[PDB]
DNA sequence: ACGCACGAAGACCAAGTCAATGCTTAGTCTAA
């Protein structure tokens, strides 16, 4: 079964890409030793070849979110929107165990490793949510195959395919945001300012005292608060498409994704939590290449039979079934 | 040696644990080391604890534990078998670069097993394959299993020295990283990129992902000398 | 019964595999997907994953292997070292914990090991065209392959979409499927190039500790 | 009353890298 979501990002997306990498106030990334580098946290990037330029083949990285990502993104949607409260209905208590088999699928409930009889995994497989994502001590093979999100641009043309050239992008979509740390010691302006400060004017003093020192002795040769540096982000509004399949899947389990799906939209992409990146609206989603994506979500006459098998799953669902899906 | 967990009988050679349960049912494989666990033999039923986080490199699901895990899961065990060459002759320490090259260009020619951790200390004695032929090493490092051949490690490194022969500022053709965990690890440098003949870079993009774990610690700007690991199987025995 | 290459192309970036990937591997879990399918999860899949439209090369001791080739790599791009990490939101699970949702008596999460644990793991992933040869049915292999979506592994994550696959028959002087894991008294006149010794499954899974035996590993293509 | 919490501890060598994409020039008449 083959989903496919069109998400904008009314935010920007920041998905940090691992290393230490430098830029300068004018934007030039990786600056000579020349000029002044500050600190970059660039966006995650994947190297994919396309014909950049009339080229035959051109490896030029294209931004992207990580598709572990967007599983867990899925996961917690999943957890915190329907399972969850399905649970706590019921005033369910999980053990560490299954609690981390359910949020992560981390075996260290009962990292011995247990056997699994054909019955057992026929019946565990079948689970509205642990069969979509495998794991615990158990460790199945889940049922969903999520992919990332690759942003509908024109150097992912061969991975996303010709069916949405319309809202493609032909410039890049990465942006430098700079953000600043200010002492707020050296703000202070007047005794009244100190006065919440239990130290009041000496406090203050001793700190700017302190601070002068160590900046004397690091420019001659314990770090302050004051910091200047910049974070790369995939710019807001450009559109991005999601693709789930789930092998083999169940009324439960689509109905499951049908209704992460409905509240995926509360959740933010990747990070940037304080500075509200990530979020996002869904467009479109298509069901075996049948839209179903009404304006008050996805609904319709040809879903209704998922989301009755769902609410019939979460209705009986008792923490007893996480705690045999994960040996606890 | 034919399994990792033959180690402890045939190079430290420590007796098996006392109380330790006896198999009267049908043989099944070790939960860590693959060995089957035949009838007569000794085991014991898995008790690694919540902070066990290997389970997936685990055998099978037996839940039993070869006499010889139980002695390679001790912490004296895990703590010096953390950057282990287990041959013949005994176990080497493997932790110094010079140690590495002579490794990765002159392997012993007996069957030995490479130990590498990634952090502090952890689970390597039971998941490291053995090393048949010194032409096809196979390198443990940390949740990475590793492919490290010595002939590519040598090609690459005469690669290198002849693209650095001239420049006066030598500089590595591919970029590489000791933790394995740079987003350019294994990438062509801007130096290999247009300063290379395309055999040259065809070779260096076609390399196993061990053999760019290994140029990490070989190839340098002055390449280190090798030399003979010591010997180390005097202290894990005697801090045992 | 046939001589046979078999070329994939990807749509999506693959996790470049660490040992050798076998095109009887694949074939036998193409096979089992197709057997569960049609009969559940409820079987066992070593009794469905040997029904391959390949013939097999018996050795002198008996040790068997399927004629088919480890997929050649060649690689489009160079190779991309992908960063995925692993970890329990704390501030969630301290939420679920004060509530009642969680049965944990424990002051601190440990992200060193635990149930709390940080990780960081990389793979590399590489846009490479899959070329291997085999001996079997075109028609049969052809529909095998034709339900394959993707290649390698991370799977899960999508990685390594299949644009399009070709079989096509070719002259047996091309290269030969002896470029796989063939059994330790394997003759040395079928044998492509060097041949090192090291320990391998001769049968799939691959993957299975218990299932090892010295084998001889192409060097040129491990 | 076995299970879980919680600090101390024990391996300990240690580099070189950090761009990946630029590209031109006027005929149609065949529905209101
Ligand atoms: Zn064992």
């Amino acid at each position: 079964m083959q989903i496919e979501v069109l998400i904008r990002n009314i935010t920007p997306i920041f998905s940090a890409a691992p290393g230490s990498y430098y830029v300068s106030l004018d934007g030039t990334i990786n600056p000579p030793q020349g000029a002044s580098r500050f600190p970059l946290t660039r966006a995650r990037t994947m190297t994919v070849v396309a014909e950049t330029g009339d080229g035959v083949a051109k490896a030029v990285p294209l931004p992207i979110v990580p598709g572990n990502t967007m599983r867990n993104l899925l996961r917690r949607t999943m957890l915190k929107d329907v399972i969850e409260p399905a649970l706590r209905d019921k005033s369910a208590q999980l053990s560490i165990g299954a609690y981390a088999t359910a949020y992560a699928g981390n075996s260290s409930g009962n990292p011995d490793g247990v056997p699994s009889s054909f019955d057992e995994i026929v019946t565990m497989r079948a689970h509205p949510f642990l069969g979509l994502f495998g794991g615990g001590p158990r460790m199945l093979q889940g049922r969903l195959m999520v992919d990332s999100l690759y942003p509908i641009h024109q150097f992912s043309q061969r991975i996303i395919g010709s069916d949405y050239i319309n809202d493609s992008i032909k410039g890049g979509i990465t942006e430098i945001v700079w953000t600043r740390r200010n002492d707020p010691i050296l703000q202070l302006g007047s005794p009244d300012d100190a006065a919440v400060i239990e130290g009041g004017a000496q406090a203050a003093n001793d700190w700017i005292t302190s601070l002068l020192a160590t900046t004397k002795a690091k420019k001659g040769k314990g770090r302050g608060l004051k910091a200047f540096n910049a974070h790369e982000v995939v710019i807001a509004g450009v559109k991005w498409l999601w693709r789930i399949n789930v092998d083999r899947p169940s009324e439960s389990q689509i109905g499951l994704i049908l209704l992460a799906l409905n509240k995926l939209a509360n959740q933010r992409i990747a990070g940037g939590h304080a500075k509200d990146y990530g979020r996002f609206v869904i467009e479109d989603v298509i069901l075996d290449g049948e839209s179903v994506w009404t304006p008050s979500g996805v609904s319709g006459q040809a879903t209704e039979q998922f989301f009755d098998a769902i609410a019939e799953a979460l209705d009986g669902m008792t923490s007893s079934e996480f705690e045999q899906f994960a040996a606890s | 040696m034919r399994y990792p967990s033959d180690v402890v009988d045939q190079v430290f050679k420590l007796p098996p644990d006392k109380g330790l349960l006896t198999w009267d049912n049908d043989p099944v494989a070790c939960s860590h080391c693959a060995r089957p666990i035949e009838k007569g033999d000794l085991y014991s039923p898995s008790s690694v604890g919540a902070f066990f986080s290997d389970t997936r490199n685990l055998a099978s699901t037996s839940r039993s534990i070869c006499w010889r895990c139980l002695i390679l899961r001790k912490k004296q065990m895990l703590n010096g078998l953390s950057y282990a060459l287990i041959t013949q002759d005994g176990v080497f320490q493997i932790s110094k670069d010079t140690n590495k090259a002579w490794l990765f260009t002159t392997p012993p020619p007996a069957p030995f097993f490479v130990m590498h951790s990634s952090s502090t200390m952890q689970h390597l004695c039971w998941r490291t394959p053995v090393t048949l032929d010194n032409r096809l090493i196979k390198v443990r490092y940390g949740n990475n299993l590793f492919v490290v051949r010595p002939e590519a490690i040598r090609e690459a490194l005469e690669i290198a020295d002849r693209m650095n022969e001239g420049q006066k500022k030598w500089q590595a053709p591919i970029f590489l990283d000791r933790k394995a965990a740079d987003s350019g690890h294994g990438a062509l440098t801007k130096a290999g990129r247009e300063h290379l003949s395309a055999a040259d870079q065809e070779f260096l993009l076609n390399i196993t992902p061990g053999e760019r774990w290994a140029l990490a610690y070989i190839m340098h700007s002055k390449r280190p000398q090798p030399e003979e690991p010591e010997c180390i199987t005097s202290k894990i025995l005697e801090k045992l | 019964m046939d001589f046979l290459k078999v070329t994939i192309n990807l749509g999506s970036p693959m996790v470049e595999p660490g040992d050798l990937f076998h095109l009887d591997a694949l074939l036998g879990a193409l096979r089992v997907s197709e057997v569960r399918a049609e009969l559940g999860d409820g079987i066992n899949p070593r009794d469905h994953h040997y029904d391959l439209p390949l013939e097999q090369y018996r050795s002198r001791s008996g040790q068997w292997v399927f004629k088919a080739s480890a997929f050649h790599i060649n690689k489009g791009a160079a190779s991309q070292n992908w960063m995925q990490t692993s970890r329990i939101n704390t501030a969630e699970a301290a939420r679920h914990r004060s509530e009642g949702f969680l049965l944990l008596r424990a002051a601190k999460p440990n992200p060193a090991g635990g149930p709390f644990k940080n990780s960081l793991y990389h793979y590399p992933l590489v846009w490479a065209t899959l070329t291997a040869y085999c001996v079997g049915d075109q028609a049969r292999i052809a529909d095998l392959l034709s339900q394959c979506r993707q290649i390698g592994g991370r799977r899960g994550v999508g990685c390594g979409r299949v644009a399009g696959f070709s079989v096509e028959v070719v002259p047996e002087v091309e290269c030969t499927w002896a470029l796989r894991a063939m059994p330790d008294d394997s003759e040395q006149s079928i044998l492509c190039g060097e041949y090192a010794l090291a320990m391998s499954a001769l049968q799939s899974p691959y993957w299975d500790r218990s299932l090892h035996k010295p084998a001889l590993v192409p060097t040129s293509l491990a």
